[PDB]
C-alpha cells in the first residue's frame, strides 16, 4: 500500500511563502443520529399462542421483565438523540421572500413549497439515495392478512413478536427544525443562538467571518463577486457528486442493514432444535406426555431466551455507539452552524 | 461395448423433501451428485455388471421402450436376494427376489425365499429421462425428470430438478448393478452421487431454477 | 406491570391482545377399515431372528387401545412418541416386525445399540421411532427336549445396515484355506439353534417381538387413529386438526401452485404456512389472528383516575377488537383537538398527550 | 469430532454473528488506527541542514 | 522445551490476526507530521504547506498565547536552551521510569488474559462426568454421550458469548480513545488550542 | 441443584453485564464533566453553547 504522494517542502531561515489567491470549499460530512425503535413479546416469539409454554416460562422469573425494559429504555434514548440534535432552536424563523443575499445562491439547500413534505434539493437527494427496509413504523396488518404474492420478511417478524415503534418527531418537523436553522443561519449570523436574532446583511456577517479567520475585511469587500461565484460551483459540485455517486452514505445505510439483520437473524433462530425432538412446538405437545414434553419445552425455553438476551445485549452496545455519534452531531451542531469554530479540522 | 466420458454440467439435482418452500434460499445436506462431474457414456451395441458407489444417477437422450429395466443386487442367480424393475408400456412389476438369469440379462420381446412383489403406473407417457437411485437405511427412492432438448450432442445447459416417484422399503444389500435391454444402440449416461451440501434457490412458484456446490471452488465456500 | 399502587405521568406498555378462537377443526382423510392387529400378534410360530417377518399397514382405522388385550406384556417401550398419544397424532405407514429372541438380548432391540441382534441378526436406526413391544412366551415357545426351529446368526464378516435382512447360509471362512464346502477347520455354519428349556433361568426364557416402525413424513396420510372429522369453516380464527398437528389461526382459499407430491408449506421460522385438505384436494393458507400492544396513557394518581388505551399498530377503524386514528397505533379515550402545545406525553409520530381544562379530559394533539 | 459438529448443527446461528462480531472489531481496530495517524496528505521530509 | 501458551490457543482455533499497518507505516506517518509540523507549522493542516523560519514560527505561537514577540526574540537562546533540556529530561524520565506507559500494558496483559481464561475453560466438565470429549464417546452409547456431549457444548457456547462480549465492550472503550487520540492529533500537532489542559 | 445453579449463573452474569454497560456511560459523562471542569471553571471558553 502506498501512504501518499512524496514532498520535500524547501525549508529555509530567511524564506517564507504566502498566498496569493484563495478557494471557498464546501465539504461534506455525516453523522448517525438515531436507530431504529424495536419491542419484543417473550410469549409470542418463545412459545407462541401456548398455555404450557407459558406456566413453563412464568417459572423462570424476570428475565423478559428486564429484556423489555433495557429495549424501552433504548427506545426513550433515540428519541433523546434526535431532539437533543435538531431542537436546538427556540423559535422557528422565516426566510424573506427576497432572495438576495449579497450574490450567494442558496437556492438548493432551502426549501420549496412546491411539494407537501418542505424539504430542500440536496435533503430531496439525500432521501432519494438512503434505501430504507421499509420497516414497521406504518401499521402493516392489514397487508400481512391479504396473502399476495409471497410472504414477506417483515410478515414474519411482525407474526413472531418483534414490532417497530415509529419515531415521536416525523420528517417534515426535522425539515422545519433544519429550515429554521437554516433561516437564523442566513439571516442572523451566530447572534440568533446567544439570544435574540440580531438582523445583519450577508456580506457585512461574511466579512465577520474573515475577520475571524485573520484575513483583512476588504478582501471580500473587493472579491465578493468571485466569491460568491466559487460558493455557487461548490454547492453546484456537491450537488453534482450527490447525484451521481451513491456509496457516500454508507453510515446510515449500515445502520439500517444491521437493524434488519439482527431482526432477521432472530426470526431465524426460531428453527432449531436445541437438542429437543423438534423445533415446533404443537409437534412436541401433541408427540408426548407431560413430563418428556415438559423437558422438550424447557430445552427450547432456554435456546429462544439465549437468542433474545444475545439480541437485546447487541442493541444495548450499537445504542451506546449511536449515542456517542449522537452526541458529536449535537456538539457540531452547537459549534458549526451556532458559531465559528477556531478547532482545527472540526 | 464404448465407453466414453461428459462432464455432468451442473445436472442432476432433486428435491430433498416433500415440502413447499417458496422465494428462500435452502441449504441441505444429502447425497447429491456434484456439479461438472465426470460421468461416463456408455453405448449399447453390444457386459459386466456395474458399480452402485452409494448412488448412482442416469440421462437417456432416446425415446420409447429401447430403454427399460434395472437389476440391484450384491449377486446373481440366487444366493442372495436382488432387487428388480420391469417396465413397460402398461406396468412397473417391482419385485425382490433371487430368480434365473443367464450371463446378458435383457428382456426378449417376441423363486425359492421370495417376498416382496409391487405393482404401480408406468414411469414413461428431443426426449431426456433424468434418473436418481438410492438406497438409505434400508429405504429405496426414485427420483426422475422428463425434459426436452434443441440439440442431441450432450448434457444440456441448465436446471431441472428432479421430483420423487416412489419410497420402496426394499432393505437388501446393494452393491453391484446391471441394466436391462429389449432385444427384438442404446445410450446412456452413469453418475454417482456424494454426500454433498448444496444451497438450493426457490422462486415464487416454488420450484428449484439455481443451485450451487459447497466444495467445487472458493466462490462456492463463499457463497455457503 | 409496575407492581405499584401509584402510577407517575406517562405511557406505559402493559400488556398484549389477542382474538381468541372460535370454534374447533378436526380434518382427517375418510377412512372405515379397520386394521389387522389382531392377525399380527397370534401365531403359532413366529419367524425366526435372521428372517424377521415385515408386514405392510395400511389404508385403515388404527385403535391403539386393543394392543392391551391381545398380548400381556410389560415392556411397551416407545421412543419417539408416548404410548398413551397414539391415537390422537396421525402418520401415514406402519411396519410391524416379528420375531423371537432370547430374554437376555430384549435391551438389544433398541436404536444405538451393539451385541449380537443388533450388530448381525436386526439393526435399529439411529433416528428410530415407534415402539418396542416384548413379552415372555415360556408356555408356547419352550419344550423340554430342546426347540431348534429358532436361529440366529454366530457372526459375519460385516456389520448389518438397519432394516436388513439376510437369508443366505454360507459356511464361515477365518484363515487363507478356503472351506469348498466342508465344515471343517476354520469352516463354521452361522446358523446356530437356540436350545429353548423350561428348566432354564429367568434370563433364559423365549420372549415374541413385535417391533412397530412409524413412518413420520410428508406423505399423505393413510393410516392413523380414529378422530370424527367436522366440517370446514374458513375466514373464522379457529383451531385446526389436519392430520396430526394443532394450531391456531385463520384458514383462507390459497393461491400457492402446489406440486401433486407436496403437503405441507413453511415459513422463515419452520413453521407451517400453508396446508392441503386431506378430503379435497384443495390449499389452505395457514396465518395467525389479530394481535399487538396495549399501551396505557395516564396522569399521576394524584391527578385523576382517567386513561387512554393505544392499540399499537392496528387499524381499528376496520377491526378493534373518542376514536382517534394514528399513525401509530390507534387512540380510544382521548379527544382530538385543533391546537398544538408542547409534548407532554408522547405518543407516536408528532402526536402528543396532555391533560388540560378544554371538565378534564385526555387531548391528543399535533 | 464428527458428533459434536452435527449436534452443533443444531443450535443454529450462534457462531456466525459470534464471527460477525469479532470480523466487526477486527475491522474497526484498523479503522482506528487509519483514523489517527493517517491525518496528513503527503510524506514530506525534512531538509538535510539540522 | 514446554509447550507454550501460544501453541495451546492456535491448536483450540484462536488466531491473532496482524495489524494493517506496520510499525515502519505508522514511523513514517509520524515522521511527516514533524517534518510538516516543524517546517511548516499550522499552514501544511489547512491546505498546501507553507514554509517559515521556525524562530518566525514561535514568536507566531507566542503571539498566539498572549505574549508579545519581542520577548521570544529576546531570549531565544534561553527558550532553546529550556527546550533541550526539557527534552532531555523526558529521554532520562524514559530511560529511568517504567511506570508511565500502563495503559498499553494493561490493554496487552486484558488481551492476553482473556485468551488464557477461554483456553482455560476447556479442562471443566460442566456437569458432566469428563471433559475429555473422546472418552465420553469411548466410555457412553449414543444417547447418553449425547447429553453429556450437550452439556458440554452448552458450557463451550455460554464462556465463547461471554468472551465476545467483553470484547465487543473494550472495542467500545478502545474506539472512544482513539477518537479522543485523533482529535489530539488534529488540534494539538496541526494548530494550536487555546482550550484549558486540553 | 444443577437447574438451580444454571439460572443463578445466568441472572448473575445478566446483571454483570448491564452494569459493565452503564459503567461505560458513567465513564463517557464523567470524561465529558472533567473537561468542563478543565475549560469552563479554570478558563474562559469561546465555544457555542458549550
Ligand atoms: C541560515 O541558513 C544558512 C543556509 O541556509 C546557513 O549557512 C546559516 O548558518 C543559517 N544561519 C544560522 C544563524 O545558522
Ligand atoms: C441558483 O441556482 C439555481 C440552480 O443552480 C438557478 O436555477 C437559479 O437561477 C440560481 N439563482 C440565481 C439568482 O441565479
Ligand atoms: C474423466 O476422466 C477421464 C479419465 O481418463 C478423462 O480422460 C476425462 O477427460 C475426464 N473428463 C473430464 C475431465 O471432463
Ligand atoms: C454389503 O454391502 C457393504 C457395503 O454396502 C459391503 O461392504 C459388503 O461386502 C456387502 N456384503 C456382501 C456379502 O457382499
Ligand atoms: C410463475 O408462474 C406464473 C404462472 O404461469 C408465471 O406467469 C410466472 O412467469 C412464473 N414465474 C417464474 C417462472 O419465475
Ligand atoms: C389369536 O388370533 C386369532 C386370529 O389370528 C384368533 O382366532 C384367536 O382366537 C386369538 N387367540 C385368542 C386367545 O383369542
Ligand atoms: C373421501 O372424500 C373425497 C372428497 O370428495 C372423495 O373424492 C372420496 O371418494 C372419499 N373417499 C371415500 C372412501 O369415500
Ligand atoms: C387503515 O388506516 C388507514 C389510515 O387512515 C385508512 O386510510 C385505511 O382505510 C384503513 N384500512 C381499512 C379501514 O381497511
Amino acid at each position: 500500500m502506498s501512504l501518499g504522494a512524496e514532498n520535500s517542502v524547501a525549508y529555509s531561515n530567511n524564506s517564507i511563502a504566502i498566498p496569493t489567491n484563495f478557494t471557498i470549499s464546501v465539504t461534506t460530512e455525516i453523522l448517525p443520529v438515531s436507530m431504529t425503535k424495536t419491542s419484543v413479546d417473550c410469549t409470542m416469539y418463545i412459545c407462541g399462542d401456548s398455555t404450557e409454554c407459558s406456566n413453563l416460562l412464568l417459572q423462570y422469573g424476570s428475565f423478559c421483565t428486564q429484556l423489555k425494559r433495557a429495549l424501552t429504555g433504548i427506545a426513550v434514548e433515540q428519541d433523546k438523540n434526535t431532539q437533543e440534535v435538531f431542537a436546538q432552536v427556540k423559535q422557528i424563523y422565516k426566510t424573506p421572500p427576497i432572495k438576495y443575499f449579497g450574490g450567494f445562491n442558496f437556492s438548493q439547500i432551502l426549501p420549496d413549497p412546491s411539494k407537501p413534505s418542505k424539504r430542500s434539493f440536496i435533503e430531496d437527494l439525500l432521501f432519494n439515495k438512503v434505501t430504507l427496509a421499509d420497516a414497521g413504523f406504518i401499521k402493516q396488518y392489514g397487508d400481512c392478512l391479504g396473502d399476495i404474492a409471497a410472504r414477506d420478511l417483515i410478515c414474519a417478524q411482525k407474526f413472531n413478536g418483534l414490532t417497530v415503534l415509529p419515531p415521536l418527531l416525523t420528517d417534515e418537523m426535522i425539515a422545519q427544525y433544519t429550515s429554521a436553522l437554516l433561516a437564523g443561519t442566513i439571516t442572523s449570523g451566530w447572534t440568533f443562538g446567544a439570544g435574540a436574532a440580531l438582523q445583519i446583511p450577508f456580506a457585512m456577517q461574511m466579512a465577520y467571518r474573515f475577520n475571524g479567520i485573520g484575513v483583512t475585511q476588504n478582501v471580500l469587500y473587493e472579491n465578493q463577486k468571485l466569491i460568491a461565484n466559487q460558493f455557487n460551483s461548490a454547492i453546484g459540485k456537491i450537488q453534482d457528486s450527490l447525484s451521481s455517486t451513491a456509496s457516500a452514505l454508507g453510515k446510515l445505510q449500515d445502520v439500517v442493514n444491521h437493524n434488519a439483520q439482527a431482526l432477521n437473524t432472530l426470526v431465524k433462530q426460531l428453527s432449531s432444535k436445541f437438542g429437543a425432538i423438534s423445533s415446533v412446538l404443537n409437534d412436541i405437545l401433541s408427540r408426548l406426555d407431560k413430563v418428556e414434553a415438559e423437558v422438550q419445552i424447557d430445552r427450547l425455553i432456554t435456546g429462544r431466551l439465549q437468542s433474545l438476551q444475545t439480541y437485546v445485549t447487541q442493541q444495548l452496545i450499537r445504542a451506546a455507539e449511536i449515542r456517542a455519534s449522537a452526541n458529536l452531531a449535537a456538539t457540531k451542531m452547537s459549534e458549526c452552524v451556532l458559531g465559528q469554530s477556531k478547532r482545527v479540522d472540526f | 461395448r464404448t465407453q466414453s466420458y461428459t462432464n455432468s454440467f451442473t445436472r442432476g439435482v432433486y428435491y430433498p423433501d416433500k415440502v413447499f418452500r417458496s422465494s428462500v434460499l435452502h441449504s441441505t445436506h444429502d447425497l447429491f451428485l456434484p456439479f461438472f462431474s465426470n460421468v461416463t457414456w456408455f453405448h449399447a451395441i453390444h457386459n459386466p455388471a456395474l458399480p452402485f458407489n452409494d448412488g448412482v444417477y442416469f440421462a437417456s437422450t432416446e425415446k420409447s421402450n429401447i430403454i427399460r429395466g434395472w437389476i440391484f443386487g450384491t449377486t446373481l442367480d440366487s444366493k442372495t436376494q436382488s432387487l428388480l424393475i420391469v417396465n413397460n408400456a402398461t406396468n412397473v412389476v417391482i419385485k425382490v427376489c433371487e430368480f434365473q438369469f443367464c450371463n446378458d440379462p435383457f428382456l426378449d420381446v417376441y423363486a425359492n425365499n421370495c417376498t416382496f412383489e409391487y405393482v404401480s403406473q408406468p414411469f414413461l407417457m428431443k426426449n431426456l429421462r433424468e434418473f436418481v437411485f438410492k438406497n438409505i437405511d434400508g429405504y429405496f427412492k426414485i427420483y426422475s425428470k422428463h425434459t426436452p432438448i434443441n440439440l442431441e450432442r450432450d448434457l444440456p445447459q441448465g436446471f431441472s430438478a428432479l421430483e420423487p416417484l416412489v419410497d420402496l422399503p426394499i432393505g437388501i444389500n446393494i452393491t453391484r448393478f446391471q441394466t436391462l435391454l429389449a432385444l427384438h444402440a442404446a445410450a446412456y449416461y452413469v453418475g454417482y452421487l456424494q454426500p454433498r451440501t448444496f444451497l438450493l434457490k426457490y422462486n415464487e412458484n416454488g420450484t428449484i431454477t439455481d443451485a450451487v456446490d459447497c466444495a467445487l471452488d472458493p466462490l462456492s465456500e463463499t457463497k455457503c | 406491570t409496575l407492581k405499584s399502587f401509584t402510577v407517575e405521568k406517562g405511557i406505559y406498555q402493559t400488556s398484549n391482545f389477542r382474538v381468541q378462537p372460535t370454534e374447533s377443526i378436526v380434518r382427517f382423510p375418510n377412512i372405515t377399515n379397520l386394521c389387522p392387529f389382531h392377525e399380527v400378534f397370534n401365531a403359532t410360530t413366529f419367524a425366526s431372528v435372521y428372517a424377521w417377518n415385515r408386514k405392510r399397514i395400511s389404508n385403515c382405522v388404527a385403535d391403539y387401545s386393543v394392543i392391551y388385550n391381545f398380548a400381556p406384556f410389560f415392556a411397551f417401550k416407545c421412543y419417539g412418541v408416548s404410548p398413551t398419544k397414539l391415537n390422537d397424532l396421525c402418520f401415514t405407514n406402519v411396519y410391524a416386525d416379528s420375531f423371537v429372541i432370547r430374554g437376555n438380548e430384549v435391551s438389544q432391540i433398541a436404536p444405538g445399540q451393539t451385541g449380537n441382534i443388533a450388530d448381525y441378526n436386526y439393526k435399529l436406526p439411529d433416528d428410530f421411532t415407534g415402539c418396542v413391544i416384548a413379552w415372555n412366551s415360556n408356555k408356547l415357545d419352550s419344550k423340554p427336549s430342546g426347540n431348534y426351529n429358532y436361529l440366529y446368526r454366530l457372526l459375519r464378516k460385516s456389520k448389518l445396515k438397519p432394516f436388513e435382512r439376510d437369508i443366505s447360509t454360507e459356511i464361515y471362512q477365518a484363515g487363507n484355506k478356503p472351506c469348498n464346502g466342508v465344515a471343517g477347520p476354520n469352516c463354521y455354519s452361522p446358523l446356530q439353534s437356540y436350545g429353548f428349556r423350561p428348566t432354564y433361568g429367568v434370563g433364559h426364557q423365549p420372549y415374541r417381538v413385535v417391533v412397530l416402525s412409524f413412518e413420520l413424513l410428508h406423505a399423505p396420510a393413510t393410516v392413523c387413529g380414529p378422530k370424527k372429522s367436522t366440517n370446514l369453516v374458513k375466514n373464522k380464527c379457529v383451531n385446526f386438526n389436519f392430520n396430526g398437528l394443532t394450531g391456531t389461526g385463520v384458514l383462507t382459499e390459497s393461491n400457492k401452485k402446489f406440486l401433486p407430491f407436496q403437503q405441507f408449506g413453511r415459513d422463515i421460522a419452520d413453521t407451517t404456512d400453508a396446508v392441503r385438505d386431506p378430503q379435497t384436494l384443495e390449499i389452505l393458507d395457514i396465518t395467525p389472528c389479530s394481535f399487538g400492544g396495549v399501551s396505557v396513557i395516564t396522569p399521576g394518581t394524584n391527578t385523576s383516575n382517567q386513561v387512554a388505551v393505544l392499540y399499537q399498530g392496528v387499524n381499528c377503524t376496520e377491526v378493534p377488537v373518542n376514536v382517534f386514528q394514528t399513525r401509530a397505533g390507534c387512540l380510544i379515550g382521548a379527544e382530538y383537538v385543533n391546537n398544538s402545545y408542547e409534548c407532554d406525553i408522547p405518543i407516536g409520530a408528532g402526536i402528543c398527550a396532555s391533560y388540560q381544562t378544554q371538565s378534564q379530559s385526555i387531548i391528543a394533539y399535533t
